RNA sequence: GUAAAGCGCACGCAGGCGGUUUGUUAAGUCAGAUGUGAAAUCCCCGGGCUCAACCUGGGAACUGCAUCUGAUACUGGCAAGCUUGAGUCUCGUAGAGGGGGGUAGAAUUCCAGGUGUAGCGGUGAAAUGCGUAGAGAUCUGGAGGAAUACCGGUGGCGAAGGCGGCCCCCUGGACGAAGACUGACGCUCAGGUGCGAAAGCGUGGGGAGCAAACAGGAUUAGAUACCCUGGUAGUCCACGCCGUAAACGAUGUCGACUUGGAGGUUGUGCCGGCGUGGCUUCCGGAGCUAACGCGUUAAGUCGACCGCCUGGGGAGUAC
């Protein structure tokens, strides 16, 4: 049964970025809506969207530069079963600072840069680069 | 070239939906009677940019090598290129004539070396056995090797028609370097083509249109 | 498997209607019904291995039914399982 | 997958994991602080022995623990929901799914008789064997057991093992179309439990054909074989046991996602065409792979949980 949405989404950027696919689909949730913002204000996606009124649709919009994917890799990394949190200090660097780590802190979901600028440590959700 | 005139030459009709190249798709238009239509809507901008970046070539000290040995293209893909100077290969395409051009390039040497010889005379001295087997090595390389006798070189474009039957020609051409400008029908990759004119390459009045539009282009652009 | 009329009946009494076939109390009654018939069956034919792994999922599927019954509705749990004779 | 390695298959307790919304909590988590974390040691900065080693002053560090005060995104608890996962109902559909009973036709063998007469049978060739006490062939009648030609199909059904004439009785699952209903009731599963080809074992039946063992005839240097002529367990039935197979896709289960082509089978919608579901065969793209290959039924891209491996032999043996 589907027991990690997050790393559905995730899969399904992957993929749909793997497939040359324009955009992708997928159910819907705060958490989902909360890292595809910060997925967009990073420049990583052009731009997502919520329709439905019960069940609710997120539709993000895949970028690419020159022919190639700009999500060059996107990984799970706090999961059902094995859950990764970090304090302030431990905060992680993807690809040397190039990329970014996606981290749900008490004052919400921000990169590793923005939690390590407020002061927070938090749930290591995913690398993105 | 508009529009018109490609539906009066049958440019829109492609191959049979079964036969189909997935990567074709955004050129394609519908699968009629199970037969798969192009959207000539795209074949213009690509084809008229193509024609454009081809006198760019040309216009310039250009050499564009003509490539179609189907056998429904070989004598029209001749005249095109024989109409503006550039050079053509319309009986099979020899693995290496580019990439193995320092090799190739000593069998054009045999051509003159032997084609010089059927005007000197020099057959009339042989026991009719040695001079009428000279010739089929004449009659040979001249079938093959005709139409790049005079290119003295490797070119700056080729104009490929069939991407799919001339598969061997482009991974030549994109292997050295040189931009292609393809025929690429509905059931072949357009993958190292670098201008894709999604359309018909079987249908003699659609190759006949595509080859005097490429040559009136490239005697534009070396008059001008 | 149970008939038209024995499952509507069924539906009738321990649903909160007709057309409350979905609740967890007829669920578990259709269940029980149909185990309670099939022991004639596996009485006769004790080398049905076939059927009885069909009445084993029809007995687990209830087990089911009835922990989430207890774990969300102690009060209807237990009017449940007096009113079909079930242990627990 | 083939190098060592997916339990034969399944159900399922403990356990691990858990769709979506709001509130609450603040356990995890995170932030700050306080106490503590001996000194030495390590590290950084200095200082002393001519240098160094050594000695030594301040720091850092001791990633820990406890307490207090905050934060509330995520995880957990609690309360209320929701319907998309899971399930119930209604109507139909295909099927060698299972259990029980009955029955049909073909054939083999045996028994009785008729006709008939010198061979039959068998092999590479023979011989053993059968036959004038009348075989073999052919006809009639009877007995009995086992299996169901054709249909039949990289067809179907089943969790796997498996399942094939026809008819009835009892019974399990799957799938499709419209809805209605419940409202996360789910996934996986150590231990446990159940099922589990063939052979084998126990008791009682049955025994046509076939056939381990066994006997004879050949072959051969030998021939405890392969070939031949016979032939008993067994193969069949009931009930119990055994629990293993190259039990194989040598590929654990569940969910999501990701270009195509040609079929098979089974539903269903609309007008032979166009859709839309289930199962399934072959080819192949990206990707993956040591390669072979796999390729939407993945060996691709991911998540949950379990099983299992760690050079060859000794050994899946000894105790
Ligand atoms: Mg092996
Ligand atoms: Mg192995
Ligand atoms: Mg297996
Ligand atoms: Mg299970
Ligand atoms: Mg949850
Ligand atoms: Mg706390
Ligand atoms: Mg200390
Ligand atoms: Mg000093
Ligand atoms: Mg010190
Ligand atoms: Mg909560
Ligand atoms: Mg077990
Ligand atoms: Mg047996
Ligand atoms: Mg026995
Ligand atoms: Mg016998
Ligand atoms: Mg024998
Ligand atoms: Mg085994
Ligand atoms: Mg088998
Ligand atoms: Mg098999
Ligand atoms: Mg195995
Ligand atoms: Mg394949
Ligand atoms: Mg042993």
């Amino acid at each position: 049964s589907m027991q990690d949405p997050i790393a559905d989404m995730l899969t399904r950027i992957r993929n749909g970025q793997a497939a040359n696919k324009a955009a992708v689909t997928m159910p819907s949730s705060k958490l989902k809506v909360a890292i595809a913002n910060v997925l967009k204000e990073e420049g990583f996606i052009e731009d997502f969207k919520v329709e439905g009124d019960t069940k609710p649709e997120l539709e993000l919009t895949l970028k690419y530069f020159q022919g190639k994917a700009v999500v060059e890799s996107i990984q799970r990394v706090s999961r059902p079963g094995l859950r990764i949190y970090k304090r302030k200090d431990e905060l992680p660097k993807v690809m040397a600072g190039l990329g970014i780590a996606v981290v749900s802190t008490s004052k919400g979901v921000m990169t590793d840069r923005a939690a390590r600028q407020a002061g927070l440590g938090g749930e290591i959700i995913c690398y993105v680069a | 070239v508009s529009m018109r005139d490609m539906l009066k030459a049958g440019v829109h009709f492609g191959h049979q939906t079964r036969y189909w190249n997935p990567k074709m798709k955004p050129f394609i238009f519908g699968a009629r009677n199970k037969v798969h239509i192009i959207n000539l809507e795209k074949t213009v901008p690509m084809f008229n940019e193509a024609l454009a970046e081809l006198n760019k070539i040309a216009s310039r000290k250009g050499k564009i090598l003509f490539v179609g040995t189907k056998r429904a293209a070989s004598e029209a893909v001749k005249d095109a290129a024989l109409s503006c100077d550039q050079f053509f290969v319309n009986h099979r395409w020899l693995g290496g004539m580019l990439t193995n051009w320092k090799t190739v390039r000593q069998s054009i040497k045999r051509l003159k070396d032997l084609e010089t010889q059927s005007q000197d005379g020099t057959f009339d001295k042989l026991t009719k056995k040695e001079a009428l087997m000279r010739t089929r090595e004449l009659e040979k390389l001249e079938n093959s090797l005709g139409g790049i006798k005079d290119m003295g070189g490797l070119p700056d474009a080729l104009f490929v028609i069939d991407a799919d039957h001339e598969h061997i020609a482009i991974k030549e051409a994109n292997n050295l370097g040189i931009p292609v400008f393809a025929i690429v029908d509905t059931n072949s990759d357009p993958d190292g083509v670098d201008f894709v004119i999604p359309g018909n390459d079987d249908a003699i009045r659609a190759v006949t249109l595509y080859l005097g539009a490429v040559a009136a282009t490239v005697r534009e652009g070396r008059s001008q | 498997s149970l008939s038209t009329e024995a499952t509507a009946k069924i539906v009738s009494e321990f649903g909160r209607d007709a057309n409350d076939t979905g609740s967890t109390e007829v669920q578990v009654a259709l269940l029980t019904a149909q185990i309670n018939h099939l022991q004639g069956h596996f009485a006769e034919h004790k080398k049905d291995h076939h059927s009885r792994r069909g009445l084993l999922r029809m007995v687990s599927q209830r087990r089911k039914l009835l922990d989430y019954l207890k774990r969300k509705d102690v009060a209807r749990y237990t009017q449940l399982i007096e009113r079909l004779g079930l242990r627990r």
